[PDB]
């Protein structure tokens, strides 16, 4: 077939050998029908016991679709694949995309199967359909074409893409199209009705060039930060003011101009928690000043492409959550809130929150963040695929949320 | 066999073995030659030539019913140099996951490794020398051509090759179930005897079509099969019988092995207990130290002997049925569960006592228990069980609302089998009007003038933060307002434990349950 661009692992590194987390029967079935079809077209090939590598695989469902989708967790392989610089553009980031009234996201993962994979590389793509109760050691395959979800993928298809995206890029240069992994982001400010059709075009304009394309329809322009909040009471008690002094002194870690001296003086003495303190003139003013400082994100905090994007989520209750994206502790680039009344279930709301914060980190910085999840691994590992719809998998860690750090956000 | 070879390579960055053969007694040398000649004559091995610098040492030793020796080859060195392979079957099937058969046979696959071809470009490293005893005489050089015993890749190439051979037969015969485990072959079906025995001989044919040897009827083994600590019948399974000896003197070692067996037995024996037997282990100075059976260790040991008297077995899986899982509280921090599809017809049983964390409550613990079982269900049956829990929806809901961690548990129905899990106490959401306010630091002072100080040196900084709270709890009335600066204490009480491995904590929890209303608040330190 056509000619392969030679791929290599960072010098010194070996292929990934990751364990497949157990899958339910319905899931292995889905994957078995999918892989047989791919096997017949020649995209994947059965392998022997002499390949010791493994990447985990999952079957995730679609929105308004009865179709399953195979999902490969290439995270370990992607960290071990040669650094990718493309001798064409280096595919930078459209700082402008974020300012767009509308952004549509297209899956172009399929473009990838029309291109062969360096032969010596194939072995590293080894994956396993596990068998129930360990009856067998599983059905082993490797890829012959560009796998969806690998980093070298869009790198290698990088040229045929611009070639397909030429009539369009100039037949209407008011459109910003960014490509991240297997996704395509089309942005503009057109009126919602005309935008929706200019996408229909692109779709059609693509099939006829060497690919097919099927999700989200976001609006970055009305996305905002949730600043720190101060309660506004009719009458204050000792408890109220103690909570206030506590929140306030955590906050002064970020905004140093925060004073609590007067507040603190209204609170010296073993007074009863429910004693109502009528406010002093100086304390009223010190509060007024503090609110003012908290009205905007702290000054001079900057996105450094050299550092990792970290995302922390907190369970607020009643189907509510709060998150913060930062690179340095306190130095927050963004903060936000997520709600779905409380009902569906924790794991679902959390998975949906993760997909949304990732989409936004991409649209804004063109990078996915590393999450700190408030859940036990075994529960997450068991259910996340039940709700996942994205085609990438960000990295995550599992943590313990402090009760204070939690309420200091709402 | 006329099968395709699997390509093998040595670990990168190294060469093959170049090991010195050990001087061989002329007699054991004579034997190596009778073994090796018959083999070159079977094409298993073949004579090579000089400056093929590769060499692995051999020798001989015999066993049962013969005056002929067994050849051994020391591959530890080639093994070191050889690449790794995909985990020769990693996982072990749990009996409870099988569907019942009507007839089952186990074919023994002999010298099969010798029936599979070794990659041609690797036989070169499997060279070894057979020394002839005369002075300036031979010293015959050989290399392997089939799969050598005890070589790193043999277990995996064979299995793979076998899987390939058995394929058309499985396609042609979808009724029959074949499970490959090392050298053995369990072949079972739902055919009537005569029919079943015929297929077996059809199979033995197919395997001979590629040179494989198996034993016919009289030399075959019959159920039960004792496999991996289990006992397997066509229609039921069980754990290999457990022996509970009678003795007066029990060493530490004795008790460990006995706790060992009791745990293994609990996968089908509902009710096994080892809490008392385990306590015997406390502070032991030697494996040979004998420990006196506490009066409670005796009872436990005795009740255990009872359960094991009666022999239970597990039923197999019926895919056409739902999986029900049931959990009960068997003591503090002890849970038991049974997995069945038909009331009282257990596929599997188990205990859970994971102390995840230093402090917990029953709701968090039931939740973790439900997680384990779930993962376990998925691995054995590919699906999750529908649970029956002794906790009301409203108790469950009420706690995971106020807990900061996300969690989620599948479909469950409330089962009224006491003891029922309940929340022992609830800290207030807002301060209490007119309840005294204790300000803690070990000591305290209240808005009513009250005061107290205490001195403790045998402490940690955390323990004192908790001491003070206890004191406040101790001296207060039925409704209290407590204020602390300690982030630690708040974290602990705030999570609402009902058990801990901390004495102090268990005393506080007690105060906590007696009180009417309690509000705990935090403020920064200085
Ligand atoms: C996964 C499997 O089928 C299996 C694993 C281990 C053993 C000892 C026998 C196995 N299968 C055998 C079999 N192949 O007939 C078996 C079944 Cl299917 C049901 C009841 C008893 C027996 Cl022995």
């Amino acid at each position: 077939p056509i000619e392969t661009v030679p791929v290599k692992l960072k010098p010194g590194m070996d292929g990934p050998k990751v364990k497949q987390w157990p899958l339910t029967e319905e899931k292995i079935k889905a994957l078995v029908e999918i892989c047989t079809e791919m096997e017949k077209e020649g995209k994947i090939s059965k392998i022997g016991p002499e390949n010791p590598y493994n990447t985990p695989v999952f079957a995730i469902k679609k929105k308004d679709s009865t179709k399953w989708r195979k999902l490969v967790d290439f995270r370990e392989l992607n960290k071990r694949t040669q650094d990718f610089w493309e001798v064409q553009l280096g595919i930078p980031h459209p700082a402008g995309l974020k300012k767009k009234k509308s952004v549509t996201v297209l899956d172009v993962g399929d473009a990838y199967f029309s291109v062969p994979l360096d032969e010596d590389f194939r072995k590293y793509t080894a994956f396993t359909i596990p068998s129930i109760n360990n009856e067998t050691p599983g059905i082993r395959y490797q890829y012959n074409v560009l796998p969806q979800g690998w980093k070298g993928s869009p790198a290698i298809f990088q040229s045929s893409m611009t070639k397909i995206l030429e009539p369009f890029r100039k037949q209407n240069p008011d459109i910003v199209i960014y490509q991240y992994m297997d996704d395509l982001y089309v942005g503009s400010d057109l009126e919602i009705g005309q935008h929706r059709t200019k996408i229909e075009e692109l779709r059609q304009h693509l099939l006829r060039w060497g690919l097919t394309t099927p999700g989200y329809e976001l609006h970055p322009d009305k996305w905002t930060v949730q600043p720190i909040v101060l309660p506004e009471k009719d009458s204050w008690t000792v408890n109220d003011i103690q909570k206030l002094v506590g929140k306030l002194n955590w906050a002064s870690q970020i905004y140093p101009g925060i004073k609590v001296r007067q507040l603190c003086k209204l609170l010296r003495g073993t007074k009863a928690l429910t004693e109502v303190i009528p406010l002093t003139e100086e304390a009223e003013l010190e509060l007024a000043e503090n609110r003012e400082i908290l009205k905007e994100p702290v000054h001079g905090v900057y996105y450094d492409p050299s550092k990792d994007l970290i995302a922390e989520i907190q369970k607020q209750g009643q189907g509510q959550w709060t998150y913060q994206i930062y690179q340095e502790p306190f130095k927050n680039l963004k903060t936000g809130k997520y709600a779905r009344g409380a009902h569906t279930n924790d794991v679902k709301q959390l998975t949906e929150a993760v997909q949304k914060i990732t989409t936004e980190s991409i649209v804004i910085w063109g990078k996915t963040p590393k999450f700190k999840l408030p859940i036990q691994k075994e529960t997450w590992e068991t259910w996340w695929t039940e709700y996942w719809q994205a085609t990438w998998i960000p990295e995550w860690e599992f943590v313990n949320t402090p009760p204070l750090v939690k309420l200091w956000y709402q | 066999s006329p099968i395709e070879t699997v390509p093998v390579k040595l670990k990168p960055g190294m060469d093959g073995p170049k090991v010195k053969q050990w001087p061989l007694t002329e007699e054991k040398i004579k034997a190596l030659v009778e073994i090796c000649t018959e083999m070159e004559k079977e094409g298993k091995i073949s004579k090579i030539g000089p400056e093929n610098p590769y060499n692995t040492p051999v020798f001989a030793i015999k066993k049962k019913d013969s005056t002929k020796w067994r050849k051994l080859v020391d591959f530890r060195e080639l093994n070191k140099r050889t690449q790794d392979f995909w985990e020769v079957q990693l996982g072990i099937p749990h009996p409870a996951g099988l569907k019942k058969k009507k007839s089952v046979t186990v074919l023994d696959v002999g010298d099969a490794y010798f029936s599979v071809p070794l990659d041609e470009d690797f036989r070169k490293y499997t060279a070894f020398t057979i020394p002839s005893i005369n002075n300036e005489t031979p010293g015959i050089r050989y290399q392997y051509n089939v799969l050598p015993q005890g070589w790193k890749g043999s277990p995996a190439i064979f299995q793979s090759s076998m899987t390939k051979i058995l394929e058309p037969f499985r396609k042609q015969n979808p009724d029959i179930v074949i499970y490959q485990y090392m050298d053995d072959l369990y072949v079972g079906s739902d055919l009537e005897i005569g029919q079943h025995r015929t297929k077996i001989e059809e199979l033995r044919q197919h395997l001979l079509r590629w040179g494989l040897t198996t034993p016919d009827k009289k030399h075959q083994k019959e159920p039960p099969f004792l496999w991996m600590g289990y006992e397997l019948h066509p229609d039921k399974w069980t754990v290999q019988p457990i022996v509970l000896p009678e003795k007066d003197s029990w060493t530490v070692n004795d008790i460990q092995k006995l706790v060992g067996k009791l745990n293994w037995a609990s996968q089908i024996y509902p009710g096994i207990k080892v809490r008392q037997l385990c306590k015997l282990l406390r502070g032991t100075k030697a494996l040979t130290e004998v420990i006196p059976l506490t009066e409670e260790a005796e009872l436990e040991l005795a009740e255990n002997r009872e359960i094991l008297k009666e022999p239970v077995h597990g039923v197999y899986y019926d895919p056409s049925k739902d999986l029900i899982a049931e959990i009960q509280k068997q003591g503090q921090g002890q849970w038991t569960y049974q997995i069945y599809q038909e009331p009282f017809k257990n596929l599997k049983t188990g205990k859970y006592a994971r102390m995840r964390g230093a402090h917990t409550n029953d709701v968090k613990q039931l939740t973790e228990a439900v997680q384990k079982i779930t993962t376990e269900s998925i691995v054995i049956w590919g699906k999750t069980p529908k649970f029956k829990l002794p906790i009301q929806k409203e108790t469950w809901e009420t706690w995971w609302t106020e807990y900061w961690q996300a969690t989620w548990i599948p479909e469950w129905e409330f089962v009224n089998t006491p003891p029922l899990v309940k929340l022992w106490y609830q800290l207030e959401k807002e301060p209490i009007v007119g309840a005294e306010t204790f300000y803690v630091d070990a000591g305290y002072v209240t808005n009513r003038g009250r005061q107290k100080v205490v001195t403790l040196t045998d402490t940690t900084n955390q323990k004192t933060e908790l001491q003070a709270i206890y004191l406040a709890l101790q001296d207060s009335g039925l409704e209290v307002n407590i204020v602390t600066d300690s982030q630690y204490a708040l974290g602990i009480i705030q999570a609402q434990p009902d058990q801990s491995e901390s004495e102090l904590v268990n005393q506080i929890i007690e105060q906590l349950i007696k009180k009417e209303k309690v509000y705990l608040a935090w403020v920064p330190a200085h």
